[PDB]
């Protein structure tokens, strides 16, 4: 199964399972930083138009 | 220019919690606790914004009224009769 997995599978899987989905964010600490939810989920796609 | 997020202030013991904005309607409850919820904003309000202008309409409707009675003529015809 590892030998069957190329380029052209991780790009199909990856953008299935990372691509424009809704993350689950936990934060400890000091998270003054951590940028908002919004910030977030905007970061899942690129080019923004 | 010299602020930003992580040294505004120190908070400390508070958790929040959110949802995605995909998981959650954009309008929730508009009708059924929105409304209720403007009669209470205004009945908080009236009583400090009202007054005010209900005085300006009395104002409007008196130095109005007068300024016309100015403009009509007067029955001041006598001491010259005929």
């Amino acid at each position: 199964r590892i030998a069957e997995v190329d380029a052209r599978v991780v790009r199909e899987v990856c953008s299935k399972y990372f691509y424009d989905q809704c993350p689950a964010v936990a934060g400890f600490g000091p998270i003054e930083q951590l940028p908002d939810y919004n910030r977030i989920r905007s970061g899942m796609f690129w080019l923004r138009f | 220019m010299g602020r930003q997020f992580g040294h505004l202030t120190r908070v400390r013991h508070v958790i929040t919690y959110s949802l995605s904005p995909f998981e959650q309607r954009a309008f929730p409850h508009y009708f059924s606790k929105g409304i209720p919820n403007v009669l209470r904003r205004t009945r908080a309000c009236i009583l400090r914004v009202a007054p005010p202008f209900v005085a300006f309409y009395l104002v409007y409707t008196w130095g109005t009224q007068e300024f016309e009675k100015s403009k009509r003529k007067n029955p001041a015809a006598y001491e010259n009769d005929r």
